[PDB]
RNA sequence: GGUGCAUGGUUGUCGUCAGCUCGUGUCGUGAGAUGUUGGGUUAAGUCCCGCAACGAGCGCAACCCUUAUCGUUAGUUACA
RNA sequence: GGCGAAGGCGAAAACUUAGGCCAUUACUGACGCUUAGGCUUGAAAGUGUGGGGAGCAAAUAGGAUUAGAUACCCUAGUAGUCCACACCGUAAACGAUAGAUACUAGCUGUCGGGGCGAUCCCCUCGGUAGUGAAGUUAACACAUUAAGUAUCUCGCCUGG
RNA sequence: AUUGGGCGUAAAGCAAGCGCAGGCGGAUUGAAAAGUCUGGUGUUAAAGGCAGCUGCUUAACAGUUGUAUGCAUUGGAAAC
């Protein structure tokens, strides 16, 4: 899943 | 248009009977004319799905690393990318462990400095010989660190153009935790890459359409205007 | 924050006019609450291998949960020409020893479980066999995830 | 006086020989390899082009002396 | 390259004869596999009953080399090398890889056959080989013809 | 080596085959219950160990209640 911050 | 599928003319194809199961959800059964082709729903989602987490790990200031190794046209035209937003960028491979630490990478940019702030002065005042080989050196740290001069730590992202013409590059890639991001083709392995990009890099067209679809997400990601993917004019850009 | 030796081996290249001698040194670390590592360096001396070996094991950290000090299930790992068994034990049982094996679970920090080996002892290969034991542990909440019944039955 | 199988130092040897290694990282479960590989390149690992290798050290070169050319300080106890 | 269970099979012709592959909308009905002992076959050599023997060549003879050559280099040459019957059954008699049984990435091929057609290419079902994923192994390696996966069985190994 | 091994090269797949006995073996549905599981019944002595206890100052020891499968037999079971 993305949204890596 | 959003990467309207209209444009879309050149993604679908390969090379012909060398594939393998994992590419088996994006082919269809082949006889009309054994050139690997792709299917167009799937592709679509999926570089959406890509260009919208790039965009969202890009807010917060992320790091992208291209591979341009790739003969000239895509190899300028990144470097060209790599350039206006200042990020990492190579034009040769890695010769192995170039992803792995920082220690051969710091000595390296002081070098780099050193030899910027130092070299000019020297033309003539020092040996000619000292002007070739600081020359040389210069034209080394170009090859390798001239792409790569700003890290405060490894970048968080790439994109690697073709993983099995850079087996190496991906190896590193799946070694770190870090994220990765990557083209697939009808040879490439879209099990070890975290992103699946099923788009062909053999015909320059399909990589300058990723490229402009990367440096779109990047551009709108720190400010920067929109050349494609929310243009609705076609993609123009011919070969060379 | 163990930093236990396991073994020390002689090891030489051989080339004209004599041969390469040097040492080579194993070390395995644990925090006894989960987290454990392994290393094994070669040196012409003692600091150089024993600095990488800490540092690999740094590297090499892997983590464990706590299970009411032991292993609640039945396993076999097979790894470097050896078996090793493992199952649990009861609270009040005691702890077995077998130099390696005894040394990777007191990394991992337990005090009951009972154990087999099987095979050929060269330490190397008992870590193997150790980390193919543990690292394929089974948890209630997984296979819980995994399925429709939450509960045990 | 013996004990260079108790020694240090010193010297010969391959040998003016080009290899000796190590740090980082990777591969191989290991002894190891990777570098040090290959194509050019010369005497040299001296150098270059690519390569899962990047660097660093050592011999390797330059910084010692003489010869052959010239300017200049000096001109006798040389020169005449 | 093909056919063979194996040993192995390559001048032509004829005769007797075994086995295989393809679809069987034709059929019986589980009648199937293994196989201790039991039986058949089976490279080379060899022995009797004789043949034949162009070369070959053990054994042997002579010469040359060699310190020693008793071997090797050479010239002869016996048995034997081939035919019909009786026996010996063992060998690096190897895919150093048992039988049979289905299931499991792929690719490069090759052969036979049914569709089809100038060939050529294609699909298909079997055979024959190479590359090679996962996997299995101490390693080499093996890998749809497995040392994978498992299964019924016999034979076998308990350090030198 | 049932638990709990292997035979490509470390020891071993016979040279291969025709196979008797033997072991194993497609699906369906029927009886019956041989194997099998299970509930009662007779029996499985003494003693030893195990658990509880009594006696010696304390255990060793002795004594005491249960504790030992399995065989036959009555009743269910029809998945193989």
């Amino acid at each position: 899943m993305g949204n890596f911050d | 248009s959003l990467a309207k599928l209209g444009e879309m003319r050149t993604h679908v194809g390969m090379v012909k009977r060398y594939w393998n199961p994992k590419m088996g959800f994006f082919i269809e059964p082949e006889r009309k004319h054994n050139n690997d082709h792709f299917v167009l729903e799937l592709q679509r989602q999926s570089l959406q799905t890509a260009y919208n987490y790039v965009k969202e790990v890009a807010q917060n200031n992320g790091q992208i690393l291209f591979v341009g190794t790739k003969n000239d046209y895509v190899k300028k035209l990144v470097n060209n990318i790599a350039k206006r937003v200042d990020v990492a960028f190579i034009t040769q491979r890695w010769l192995g462990g170039t992803l792995t630490n920082f220690k051969t990478l710091s000595i390296s940019i002081n070098k780099l400095n050193k030899l910027v702030e130092k070299q000019a002065e020297n033309a003539a005042d020092l040996t000619k010989k000292e002007n070739l080989m600081l020359s040389r050196e210069i034209e080394r740290l170009e090859k390798f660190f001239g792409g790569v001069k700003s890290l405060k730590r490894l970048p968080n992202l790439l994109i690697v153009d073709d993983p099995v013409y850079e087996k190496n590059a991906v190896a590193e890639a799946n070694i770190l935790r870090i994220p990765v991001v990557a083209l697939c083709n009808t040879n490439t392995n879209p099990e070890l890459v975290d992103f699946i990009i099923p788009a062909n890099n053999h015909q320059p067209q399909s990589t300058c359409l990723l490229m402009n679809l990367l440096a779109d997400a990047v551009a709108e990601a720190k400010a920067m205007p929109t050349m494609f993917a929310y243009k609705p004019d076609e993609e123009i850009q011919i070969e060379i | 924050f163990e930093e236990r030796i396991v073994k020390l081996k002689r090891i030489s290249k051989t080339t004209k006019g004599g041969r390469n001698m040097r040492f080579s040194v194993l070390v395995v670390v644990g925090n006894r609450k989960g987290k454990i590592g392994y290393g094994i360096a070669k040196a012409l001396e003692v600091p150089n291998a024993i600095k990488k070996a800490i540092k690999a094991a740094h590297n090499s950290l892997h983590t464990i949960e706590i299970h009411k000090g032991s292993i609640y299930h039945e396993v076999i790992g097979r790894s470097g020409a050896s078996r090793v068994l493992l199952k649990p034990a009861p609270q009040g049982t005691g702890i077995i020893a077998g130099g390696a094996i005894r040394a990777i679970i007191e990394l991992a920090g337990y005090s009951d479980i009972y154990t087999k080996n099987l095979g050929r002892n060269t330490p190397i290969n008992m870590i193997h066999a150790t980390m193919d034991g543990i690292l394929k542990q089974l948890s209630p909440r997984r296979v819980a995830i995994l399925r429709n019944k939450n509960l045990n039955e």
